Parts: structure tokens; sequence; C-alpha cells
């Protein structure tokens, strides 16, 4: 197995909707 | 009105960014009670609520969005960063592929589908989607900051230099904008950033805590001011989500029953299940009190299991990693808050009172680096239970294949035992050490390896294959027991040459950069017989480092790349090298540990942030203040002096080897003692009504 190491989680993008 | 409900929800997407989102909802839900067909309203009200920590109600409304509007790509690709949170990773997935789906130009649905990518340990397919997302919006601080840590763990180094410029520029134009950065706080460690900006980015990052406790609207907590309702002991609380099979709990596991419960109670706070290991039992039946606060999903009533067990010293082992729950830290449950160990740096945030630390690992000169006053342990604050873990490996033998320590190892429990039934062994003074000669049980041993046998029996002795440990226990291969064979280790095992110096580094190569490998060049080179011997951690960053590595003089054969292996294995085969280079960029910690108690020399060069300075500490418990570099001109000299200067590496050698045992390094017992000591001043100070302050003795 791969080792486990000290880990992160990725962030993510949210999107903003602008109204029309 | 649709001009009422727009203006409603596009004022709310302002203050959203300003970072008011209490009145983001309140107008998102203004927007949904004028309009309640209102997609757009559904989908951002949403993104607040899980900004919130309120991911089941957010889940809802993107349903309900995208009922309303079957092709909205922006609540698709908003729901699958819900469900990514969620560790839902298939459904996030789903999520992404069906925002790109209808929308292939979707920049952030793209940059969003490239971190589960990241996570998932597919860094060509994370880097290919964030080159999407760039291409598409070149302007996207997530997608490249993102991609910039895909391209570090390669060792992608194309345009290095640029890219550190646009990191800081971009970090340092979000602070100024009052954004959540889109470097990581852990990762801000890797670039040449400020103090005060990688201290800001941690700060902001706690931000996102206090954001998740404000809804639940708890008062602040009354806390214990005196150690009467716990008959005069101390309760300390130690919370991470990594209690089991986790580099963490191979540092500390038998801290908490080394504890004194005459002045101390010991509460341990897990906060992940049990994952069936060894390392998760042990915590559980050692620690006076064991709280599975995973199955305590909300913050608010976790907190509450802390406030009522009457901790007056909780510690956080986790800072900003994987399975965090520091809303915990937040609610202060507890008067006295600690970052211990687990994370390599500052929280920057207010709620964490100390960070504990030493004084060569944190100096003086550079506190402002943390938020946390500074609390110094005597010697270091780094701890391994390899002596409990590995003693095994406290002594070996060698086989003389014609005198070597290091080209063909035995180790074992019963390995006395052996070498008593083997009368031509010879004994030489380096604790010393046994040789075998070359003859008939030497012959078969070696013969095992050749063969690629697993284990043969020799006077009722198994002797294992060290590559093979995970077919005979699976157990002693990860650390959860002690093997009981006498396993032999060689440099044929890796393809590492019988006749040179070997320099090893077992870190993943993140921690590499390109002055490193400069470096490391240039003390190859001054080595004429010698070799670097590196992990593929990942696979995919080998041929990068061997390109760059020919570009500055190395040929090929100078490096020699080994897989990952098994806890033991890992440790054990650090005896195979003569010396071990520590990465100057971010120390090795765990794997510093690792390669000292295999008795190998471990060159450093300790910078300003505390994840470059841990190395040193190390060392300076051990008492090796020779392997401690000022520059770069003296690392380089150590490295090369150790290479070429056989009699001092045996000096230096056997000073490693017996100071693991003798120094208080890896004495558990000891540091378990003077952190008591510590905790002390920290009440006793606090007793004495004062806010935290500096505990440098
Ligand atoms: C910079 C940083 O994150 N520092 C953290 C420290 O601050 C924390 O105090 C340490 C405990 O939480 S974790 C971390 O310490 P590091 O030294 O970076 O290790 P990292 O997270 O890569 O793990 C590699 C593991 O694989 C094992 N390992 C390695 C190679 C191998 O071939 N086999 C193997 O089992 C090793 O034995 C390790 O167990």
């Amino acid at each position: 197995s791969n080792p486990p190491c000290q880990t992160h989680e990725t962030g993510t993008t949210n999107t903003a909707t602008t109204a029309t | 009105c649709p001009t009422h409900a727009d203006s409603l929800n596009n004022l709310a997407n302002i203050k959203r960014e300003q970072g008011n989102i209490e009145e983001a909802v309140r107008l998102y839900r203004k927007a949904l009670e004028v309009f309640p067909e209102f997609a757009a309203a559904h989908s951002n009200l949403a993104s607040v609520l899980q900004q919130q920590g309120k991911l089941q109600e957010a889940l809802m409304h993107y349903k309900e969005a995208i009922r309303i509007s079957p092709t909205f790509a922006d609540a698709y690709s908003n729901m699958g960063n819900t469900l990514k949170e969620m560790q839902d990773v298939q459904g996030a997935l789903q999520c992404y592929t069906r925002a790109i789906q209808i929308n292939p130009a979707f920049a952030d649905a793209h940059s969003n589908l490239a971190s589960i990518h990241k996570d998932s340990g597919n860094i060509p397919e994370a880097i290919a989607s964030y080159r999407t997302a760039l291409k598409l919006k070149p302007d996207f601080p997530d997608a490249y900051c993102n991609l910039a840590h895909c391209l570090q763990i390669v060792c992608d180094w194309t345009d290095y230099d640029e890219r550190m410029k646009k990191l800081v520029s971009i970090v340092a134009d979000q602070l100024e904008k009052n954004r959540l950065p889109s470097v990581h706080p852990h990762h801000s460690m890797l670039y040449p950033l400020s103090h005060g900006f990688r201290k800001a980015i941690a700060e902001r990052h706690g931000n996102l805590c206090l954001d998740k406790i404000n809804v639940l609207h708890k008062p602040p907590y009354e806390h214990p001011k005196d150690l009467k309702l716990s008959d005069g002991r101390l309760r300390v609380g130690y919370v991470s989500s990594d209690f089991g099979n986790h580099p963490t709990s191979h540092l500390m596991q038998s801290i908490p029953g080394m504890h004194n419960p005459d002045k101390f109670e010991v509460f341990c706070y897990a906060l992940s299940p049990d994952d069936g290991t060894n390392f998760r039992v042990k915590v559980m039946a050692e620690a006076n009190h064991f709280i599975d606060l995973s199955q305590i999903p909300c913050n608010g009533k976790a907190a509450d299991r802390i406030h009522q067990d009457g901790i007056h010293i909780l510690v956080n082992m986790n800072g900003y990693t994987k399975g965090a729950r520091n809303e915990l830290f937040a609610l202060r449950p507890a008067p006295i808050q600690a970052m211990w160990l687990g994370y390599p740096g500052t929280s920057g945030a207010l709620f964490m009172d100390y960070i504990i630390t030493d004084q060569e690992t944190s100096p003086a000169e550079v506190a402002e680096q943390y938020s946390e006053k500074l609390a110094y342990m005597p010697h270091t604050f780094f701890i391994g239970d390899h002596a409990n873990m590995f003693p095994h490996l406290k002594k070996k033998a060698v086989i003389d294949f014609k005198i070597y320590d290091n080209r063909i190892v035995l180790n074992g429990i019963d390995l006395k035992a052996f070498l008593d039934s083997l009368p031509d062994v010879k004994i030489v003074k380096m604790l010393n050490m046994p040789v075998i000669p070359m003859n008939t049980i030497a012959e078969a041993v070696i013969e095992m390896i050749n063969r690629g046998q697993i284990q043969i029996t020799i006077n009722g002795f198994s002797i294992s294959n060290g590559l093979a440990t995970t077919q005979i226990n699976n157990k002693a291969a990860t650390g959860e027991e002690v093997p009981r064979t006498i396993i032999v280790t060689t440099r044929s095992q890796y393809g590492l040459p019988e006749d040179a110096i070997v320099y090893c580094n077992f870190n993943q190569l993140y921690k590499i950069d390109p002055s490193t490998l400069q470096m490391w060049a240039n003390i190859l080179k001054r080595v004429p017989n010698s070799v670097l011997w590196l992990l593929r951690f990942p696979a995919v960053g080998e041929p990068n480092i061997q390109q760059y590595a020919q570009n500055m003089g190395l040929p090929q054969n100078r490096i020699i790349f080994s897989p990952v292996a098994p806890k033991e294995e890992h440790v054990r085969r650090g005896q195979l090298a003569d010396v071990c280079l520590d990465t100057p960029l971010c120390n090795g910690h765990t794997t510093g540990m690792d390669v000292l108690w295999a008795g190998t020399p471990m060159v450093t060069m300790p910078g300003e942030t505390l994840a470059s300075r841990v190395a040193a500490s190390q060392l300076t418990c051990l008492g090796c203040l020779e392997l401690i570099a000022k520059n770069r001109q003296e690392y380089e000299d150590i490295a090369v002096k150790l290479g070429t200067d056989l009699e001092y590496l045996k000096k230096v050698r056997g000073k490693v080897w017996k100071q693991r045992i003798s120094s208080p390094l890896f004495n558990t017992k000891q540091y378990t003692m003077e952190l008591e000591r510590l905790y002390l001043q920290m009440w006793e100070h606090y007793a004495a009504g004062n806010k935290p302050d500096h505990m440098i003795k």
C-alpha cells in the first residue's frame, strides 16, 4: 500500500450566479 | 417582482464576497420569499449554507434549483463541492461531469473536477483539468495555486521562478482584498512568502471555523478554575482524527498510557472511527477515557461533551489537515487550548492559546511567525514510538562477503540467540558488531535473497527476506506488531551499489525544490563513488528529477529510485544508507525520526519556518550538532566529509547508533514527564488569573 501521510483536502471553487 | 428578487439575490452575492455570510443568508431567503421559484437564489443560498456547515440543507436547495432549471450548470458544480466535502467522491464526480457536459467552457467545474483527481492521487489528470480551467479563465487563483501544488508534487519545475512570483502576487492581492487565500496554510511553507503572509493565510482558514460555529449561537462555556472536581488531577484532552494507522499514532501512541495517573487524567477524543488497527486499540486501552467523537458529528454536541468531562487543557493534534474539527476548539470548551505535534505550523487563530514547540524549532526571534504563545519543551517537541514499535532494530549483525556495516544486514529479537549457535562469528569493535563469515549459513541466506525466497530455517530460527514481510506477517509490516523472525536486508534488494556511498532521502518528492537538488548535485560531484537514494513518492516525479539532475551535470545512474514500502521495511532499509540528506525547504519530520532510529546520520540546514527547523531540533536533542549546517556551503561540506572521510563516517554513524538509545530523543517516558511539567506551568499560570504568555522556561 501507499503509506498514510499528513493529508489536506483540496479547496474547491463555488460559483456565484448573478440574476438577470 | 423580477427586479425585486434579482436585486436581493445580487446584493446577497456582494455580501457573501465581503465575508458577511449572515446577511447573505438573510437576503437570499428574502429573495426566495419574494420569488419562490428562483433557481439562482436557491443555488446561491445553498452555497452560503455549505460555508456554514449546513450541508444537507444545502443539497436540498441545490436540487430545488436544478428542478426549476435542469441545465443550471452552476448548481451542479456547486452541489459537487458540497458532496465532496461530505466525502461523497462518486457523487461529486457525477455533478462535475454533468456540469461540464452542460457547459464545456465552465472553468470553475473543470477546476473543481481537478481537485477530485488531485485528492485521488491522479496528479496528471488533475494537472490537465486545472490547465483546461486556466485556458478558459486565465485569472483563476484557485486553479493556478492548486496547479502549482500539483507541479510541486511531481517535481515539475518548468518556469518555477515565475510560478513562485505569481503565487506570492496572488496571495498578496487576496490578503489585501480580504479574501480566503487560494494557497492552503500547510502548502504556504513551500513558497517564498513572508511570515506575515503565512500566518494571515492560516488566520483566514481559522475564520472558516467561526462561520460554522456562529450559527450554533452557543454561549461561552464556564471553565474550571481549580482541580477540586478532579481530585487534584489535571484533565488533559487529546483531540485527533489520527488515532489509528497514521504517522501521528506512530509518534505518540505510547504517551497517553505513560501519563502519571496520580496527577493527570487522560481523555482521548477521536475524530475518526475505529480502523481496527493495533494503534487504535492501544490508545483506547491505555487512555483513562476514550471518546469516539465520530459518533457525534454535531460540533455543538461534541464540544458540549468535552466540556462535561471538565477538560482543563484541550490539545489540537490536527491543525489544518484532513479529519480536523477545529470548530471544537473555536467553541472553547476548555480554558487552555494547545497546538501539539500533528500540525507543523501556526493555526493563526485566536481560539488557540499555545503551540508546544522548543527553542531550536521556534526561537524567540521568529516568534511573530506564530499567533499562539510559545510553549517550550526542554529538548525537542518531536517524539516517536520507534523504541516500542521497532525494538528488533536495536541490534544488528552483518555478513562479510569477503568490513561494511550496511551492505548485508540482519536484525531480530532472537538474533543474539541465533548467533550463539554460530561459533565462527567474529565480533568487530566499532555496543560493537557481530560479523558472520562467508560460510554455509551465510551462503544459504544470500541464496534466499538472490532467489527471492520468502524465508528459510536455520537451527530452528526463521530467517526472513526483508522484501517479503507482508507475506509473513501483515501486522509486523505495518508496525502494529514486532517482527518475530530474523530479517535480512541487503543493498542488492534495492539495486544499491556495493562499493559506494549512499546518500538517502525518503520524503515525499514535494519537499524537493530546484535549489535542493542543485545542492545535492554539488555533493555528489565532490564524492566520486556516491549515489542518491530516493523514493517513487509518487513515481511520476522520477523522470522529472532525473532530467533536472542531468541538466545539473549528474549522470542518470547516480540517482536510484525505490518504491514506497510498508512502515517496518521503510525504517529498516534506512540501515543500508551511509548518510541522509535532509530537505531544507521542508524537513523530514516523521521520516527524520525514522532515519535516525536506523542509526543513519542526517545532514540538515534549518531555515526560519517551523517545518524547516524540525530536523535540527531532532539532531540537537540527539546530540549531533556537527550534522547541523548554518548555510548551504556547510551543508555540502559536512555531507562531502562524511562521504570521503571514511573514519569520520564510522565515528558519526557509531555516535547516532548509540545516542538514539541514550539521548532523550526516543524516550517516550521522559518526554511524557516533561510534557507534564509544561502542562502544569500552563495551568498554574492560568489559575493565577493570567492570560496565556510565553512558557519559555
Ligand atoms: C510537513 C508535514 O506534514 N510534516 C508532518 C509532521 O508535522 C507530523 O508531526 C507527523 C505526524 O502527524 S506527519 C508529517 O511528517 P513527514 O515527516 O512529512 O511525513 P509525511 O506526512 O510525508 O508521512 C510519510 C509517512 O509514510 C511513512 N513511509 C514513508 C516512506 C516509505 O517508503 N514507507 C513508509 O511507510 C513514514 O514513516 C511516515 O509515516
